[PDB]
């Protein structure tokens, strides 16, 4: 609390709480549009997620 | 794994094994029932959703307790997705808990 | 109504391929587009289970449900306007001319929501796309919706 992690949390969450990190992002959630999100992720490990 | 080399030595206290992680991940998981929740001893504890009291709530503990408390002594609990976390704050649960 | 169109029962006879004139629970999806018809494969389904009726066990038919099914099924053609069509499309890609790249169309019509077939995929955009690989959809559209 007195650090500022917790506050720091507080903004992001009144903000854009959670940030997944784009690989992270890839391998967990490829299946979902399967053939065109893994192109994605695989192609671009960023421009896949996107 | 492949990755990680460079530290080698280091890695199992930077990162985990690509499977630890895999299973870790890739395990099952109850979203409406699984929960963190406040503790009058140690300050917040893990636990199992077991009535709804309209707006109390009755929990199971991870070592076995069984309490009742407020709606909002009750807190939501992470995908194992987001098991050990680089970023906490990519977590899709911003409480005081989870933290 | 008849209008009374007998043409539908004469159709119902050429998709019966026992000749008793019953068509089955799954064939009618397919039939009611033949006959004019739109409505997506999860409302054919949700209809289906609606009235209690498995798509997974034999079913027959009778012209006598099916005629009920395509007349609740007509009143959803209000729901096939071509300007949303042309302007998913045209929110799909950049710039300001009407053509998406051949695969981002080909992976999207097979794996986002209803799953077509990437053989049915290649048959709808087999002539529209030249060796560019670019889908010019204003054309593109205008032929889907001549069918």
């Amino acid at each position: 609390r007195c650090n500022g992690v917790l506050e720091g949390i507080r903004i992001c969450r009144k903000g854009f709480p959670s940030r997944v990190l784009y690989a992270d992002f890839k391998q967990r959630y490829r299946v979902l549009n399967a053939s065109a999100i893994p192109e994605g992720q695989f192609m671009d490990s960023k421009k896949a997620s996107e | 794994d492949a990755e990680m080399a460079a530290f080698g030595e280091a890695a199992p206290y930077l990162r985990k094994s690509e499977k630890e992680r895999i299973e870790a991940q890739n395990k099952p998981f109850d979203a409406k029932s699984s929960v963190f929740v406040v503790h009058p001893k140690q300050s917040f504890v893990k636990g199992t959703i077991q009535s709804k009291e309209g707006g109390k709530v009755t929990v199971k503990t991870e070592g076995g307790e069984t309490l009742t408390v407020k709606e909002d002594q009750v807190f939501s609990m992470n995908p194992p997705k987001y098991d050990k976390i680089e970023d906490m704050a990519m977590m899709t649960h911003l409480h005081e808990p989870a933290v | 109504s008849k209008a009374a169109a007998d043409d539908f029962k004469e159709a119902f006879l050429l998709f019966d391929r026992t000749g008793d004139a019953k068509i089955t629970a799954s064939q009618v999806g397919d039939i009611a587009r033949a006959l004019g018809q739109n409505p997506t494969n999860a409302e054919i389904n949700k209809i289906l289970g609606n009235p209690s009726k498995e798509e997974m066990n034999a079913a027959a038919i009778t012209f006598e449900e099916f005629l009920p099914m395509l007349q609740a099924a007509a009143n959803n053609k209000d729901q096939g306007t071509f300007e949303d069509f042309v302007e998913g499309l045209r929110v799909f890609d950049k710039e300001g001319n009407g053509t998406v790249m051949g695969a981002e169309l080909r992976h999207v019509l097979a794996t986002l929501g209803e799953k077509m077939t990437e053989e049915e995929v290649e048959e709808l955009m087999k002539g529209q796309e030249d060796s560019n690989g670019c889908i010019n959809y204003e054309a593109f559209v205008k032929h889907i919706m001549s069918v």
